[PDB]
RNA sequence: GUUACGGCGGUCCAUAGCGGCAGGGAAACGCCCGGUCCCAUCCCGAACCCGGAAGCUAAGCCUGCCAGCGCCGAUGAUACUACCCAUCCGGGUGGAAAAGUAGGACACCGCCGAACAC
RNA sequence: GUGUAAGUGCACAAGGGAGCUUGACUGCGAGACGGACAUGUCGAGCAGGGACGAAAGUCGGGACUAGUGAUCCGGCACCUCU
């Protein structure tokens, strides 16, 4: 007479994180994951746990590299 | 500095014949045997992994050529098997040993299998590679048959760059296979 | 009516070049302060382009078909070198003294390991 | 855990003129403890450590 | 009887019953068709009963065809329980029916007896439906 | 092929014992498996092996009820 | 500058693919000859590597052709929907698919090198 | 197929295989995520001393997420602290 179901696990807080446009300084995190659905493009570097993260600051750009979502970050102007 | 007997054959008379034949533009067109293929499976890796080495010995002293121990990628458990349990052994030949081999084969020990009519010209497969099977090693004089201590046959099957089954019976006849003339 | 079946075997090498060539272009970078050091071979003579992939442009270039680098007389490597000897001149004439190397797809050692080493010998930071 | 006798087992891997115990848990039925390990320690420089319990 | 053999998932949602049709708006394989109107679920005994009370009308020979099948579990659970205590076991089996979709076709010569049918098994359902002609 | 030595190949002579239509070539039996009498047919001199039987010596493709009789038997 | 050339790259990567037809080999891309030397096969100079250019453009590759296997793809309408009106129903302002259709398309672009030339 | 559940990813391979091998290191850490709080997660880059590789460069465990339990009280080795 019983449910043996009623587990969950917790959230992780996935997702993006800082979207087409912003600014971002150096090491900001721009999308955790689990696989990448998101790929590396220029200045932009791949974690353990396939987190993505920022090498030179800049501002983001989601495109795409022979078919695969990309995210890349671009020279600000100096002011 | 050396030719062996089919390759100077292959060269002078059998190139002219199937040129005769079929009348090909190029001469690259014309067919060629690249390598040869032997195999053996153990099948009783499960119960004797000693035939193994067996075999490895037997086609080392019938090839001159250590051979490769094919390993068995799936587990099929309905006949012991599982992954990695060697269950044959696999050499390939190629050039003037390959020549060498075929001349052995062809003038000593196939004419020693017993009542031997032919082997048949329906060994093919799409387009001319012969594929036939051995039950016994007890015929190759290279091999100690005094020694075995079970048949261990064998699989050999021959490939060509032949395009389809008539030129490759056509090259296989002027090489000399007793195919059963039909 | 004659008609073939399947893969030739320069179909295969030259595929599985390009596969491994571009298998190792994911490390390989370019910058017209760090160009790479392309190389494309055959049996007979051999190319090589110092690279921006920046924009996909191209800063030197050499080969063993022009006569000047026939005029060597020894062997295969011996032309190499001679080639790694101009590449080296040229590039540091257009105002380039380190690079990376790639091997463009082929195996290092022989004509191109050659080559390299000549590069190195004479002058090239790699 | 607990302390039972696991097949991951045992500890310490103490270091010759090096006192820097540096730990790994491993198994135990398969055969090897007088070769490999390398490591570290202080005031010296990568040399060779023993798995010693 | 109509159950599928085997479903992945054997405790289902109840379907929805919003929207009208986008397949089966059209007689496909008869002369003489069904047109729901409403929304409803239509289980397996309902269809029954309806093939059951064709061909007892033409009783010889003519053709119907079922466009429908109850691939959609529901969900009973035993008497007099409080509620709570989890989810029921599938009991019977439902077809969602959007209007505009088409239930039955027949293929029956005279459409005099075909209507006749026709109209007998659609009281057996539990929607207002009407018939339908292939043409336009 | 390479070290991890394969069996070792030297030349060899399989004389015809059928008809003398005997047979010479390199080949990858020797020490390994040949028999005395260094026989040269040609400029240089190698190992020679019987040959029991061959094609020219094995009739085969390469090589070369009835009642009429019955009541021929039985008159 | 330029031709049926080769090589390195790019496109928010099939508008670029697969298959069929014809056609090309000057220098180059190739295939091929052979394992002396570096080097290599979980066995095999098959591959990788080395040394050369007898032979052939048959194949790879490049060129044109075929919209056929695949792809791309609108306008307008519909579904759905935000907001508002509305005693159930339904409706108005804006947004707007998928599929389908008309069609497109046997790719485009950049750099160096050759050959060719004033 | 990915050691083990599922998903996200992986053919550009993270799948399969072979040779060396211990970075399954020490001293740190910009800036960030998530955030009641304590916990938790990634982290480029610098230094010694190394592995591999021809070099560029990668290596501060495993394709990623689970695989464990705060504080107190005791135990073992080392310290130029008392």
């Amino acid at each position: 007479s019983s449910s043996r179901n009623g587990r969950d696990s917790a959230a992780q807080r996935l997702g993006v994180k800082r979207f087409g446009g912003q600014v971002v300084k150096a090491g900001e995190i721009l999308v955790r994951q689990r696989g990448t659905h998101f790929h590396p493009g220029v200045n932009v570097g791949r974690g353990g746990d396939d987190t993505l993260f920022a090498l030179a600051p800049g501002a983001v750009e989601f495109g795409a590299k022979r078919g695969r979502k990309t995210v890349n970050i671009v020279p600000v102007a100096r002011p | 500095k050396a030719l062996p007997r089919l390759k100077q054959r292959y060269r002078e008379e059998i190139r002219e014949a199937l040129q005769q034949e079929f009348n090909y533009a190029n001469v690259m067109q014309i067919p060629g045997v690249v390598k040869v293929v032997v195999n053996m499976g153990v099948g009783d890796a499960a119960r004797d992994a000693k035939l193994i080495n067996g075999a490895i010995n037997d086609l080392a002293l019938i090839t001159g050529q250590k051979p490769e121990v094919r390993r068995a990628r799936k587990s099929i458990a309905q006949f012991k098997l599982r992954e990695g349990m060697p269950i044959g052994a696999r050499v390939t030949l190629r050039g003037d040993r390959m020549w060498e081999f075929l001349d052995r084969l062809i003038s000593i020990a196939l004419p020693r299998i017993r009542d031997f009519r032919g082997l048949s010209p329906k060994q093919f497969d799409g387009t001319g590679n012969y594929t036939f099977g051995l039950n016994e090693q007890s015929m190759f004089h290279e091999i100690d048959v005094d020694s075995i201590d079970r048949p261990r046959g064998m699989d050999i099957t021959v490939v060509t760059t032949a395009t389809n089954d008539a030129e490759g019976r056509a090259l296989l006849r002027a090489l000399g296979f007793p195919f059963k003339e039909n | 009516a004659h008609k073939p079946v399947g893969q030739n075997i320069s179909e295969v090498r030259r595929n599985a070049r390009l596969r491994r060539h571009a298998r190792l272009r994911k490390k390989v970078a370019g910058t017209a302060e760090v160009p790479r050091l392309v190389v494309n071979r055959s049996a007979r003579h051999i190319h090589v382009q110092l690279v921006n992939d920046l924009n996909g442009t191209t800063l030197a270039a050499a080969s063993s078909i022009e006569a000047d680098v026939r005029a060597i007389d020894g062997d295969k490597k011996a032309h190499s070198v001679r080639v790694g000897q101009l590449i080296a001149e040229r590039a540091k004439a257009a105002g380039v003294e380190t690079v990376v190397f790639d091997r463009g797809g082929y195996t290092y050692g022989g004509r191109i390991a050659a080559l390299a080493d000549a590069a190195r010998e004479a002058g090239l930071k790699f | 855990a607990r302390n039972e006798i696991r097949p991951i087992v045992k500890l310490r891997s103490t270091a010759g003129t090096g006192y820097t115990y540096v730990t790994r848990k491993n198994r135990r039925n398969d055969p090897d403890r007088i070769v490999l390990r390398k490591y570290d320690p202080v005031l010296r420089r990568h040399v060779e450590f023993r798995e010693e319990r | 009887m109509l159950i599928p053999r085997k479903v992945k998932h054997r405790k289902q949602h109840h379907p929805e019953q919003r929207g009208i049709a986008s397949g089966g708006t059209s007689v496909s394989f008869g002369d003489y068709g069904i047109q729901a109107l409403e929304h409803a679920y239509i289980t397996n005994r309902q269809i029954e009963s309806a093939r059951i009370a064709i061909n007892r009308h033409i009783k010889r020979g003519g053709k119907v065809w079922i466009n429908i099948f109850p691939d959609r579990p529901l969900t009973k659970k035993p008497a007099e329980t409080r509620m709570g205590s989890g989810k029921g076991s599938p009991e019977w089996w439902v077809a969602n029916v959007k209007p505009g979709r088409v239930l039955f076709e027949l293929s029956y010569p005279d459409e005099k007896t075909a209507r006749d049918a026709l109209t007998r098994a659609i009281h057996k359902l539990p929607i207002k439906a009407r018939i339908v002609t292939r043409e336009e | 092929m390479k070290p991890g030595i394969h069996p070792d190949y030297h030349p060899v002579v399989f004389q015809d014992a059928a008809t003398g239509a005997q047979f010479l070539t390199r080949s990858t039996a020797t020490s390994t498996r040949t028999i005395e009498w260094p026989t040269p047919s040609g400029p240089k001199t190698y190992p020679l092996i019987v040959v029991d039987v061959t094609s020219d010596s094995h009739p085969f493709w390469t090589g070369s009820g009835q009642v009429e009789k019955f009541r021929r038997r039985y008159g």
